[PDB]
């Protein structure tokens, strides 16, 4: 503020308030496997070369 | 012949996965784009001449 | 000539390659772990994370 000469208006206080709020923005990727793999990730049939 | 009656078509290890064959004369399609998912229907229809 | 003169408008649209600016700090993210998901299939299984 600023104090004010003759014959003009003296300012008044002010309190200004203010709100600011989040945002949301979910992502997603999948990846896949075949039946496959998942059997021969596990099972070792007669452990061959 | 080993027939499959309610799944996938696929060998013994799943290792591959077969695809049901249609002669083209028989294929039907009636949509301009299809959708992600779609089913398969057999219609016989008469024709009384 | 017709006793009209026809005014022409039209939209151009042009391949831009853009330039952004932004302060230290200016937002701050806030973020969890991502999950994985699972779905099951005869001949593949899928994750979602």
């Amino acid at each position: 503020r600023v104090a004010s000469g003759a014959g003009l208006p003296t300012s008044r206080q002010t309190t200004i308030m203010v709100t600011k709020y989040s945002e949301k923005s979910p992502i997603t990727i999948p990846f896949e496997l075949s039946a496959a793999c998942l059997t021969y990730l596990r099972e070792t049939f007669e452990g061959t070369i | 012949l080993t027939c499959v009656m309610r799944g996938y078509l696929y060998n013994t290890l799943k290792t591959e996965v077969f695809a049901l064959m249609i002669p083209k004369d028989m294929y039907l399609t009636w949509e301009e784009t299809r959708g992600r998912l779609q089913y398969v229907y057999l219609i016989i229809v008469y024709d009384y001449d | 000539h017709p006793g009209f003169a026809l005014t022409a408008v039209r939209t151009d649209t042009f391949e831009v390659d853009m330039l952004l600016y932004s302060g230290k700090s200016c937002t701050s993210v806030i973020i969890n772990n991502p999950i994985v998901t699972k779905e099951e299939r005869d001949i593949s299984t899928t994750y979602h994370v």
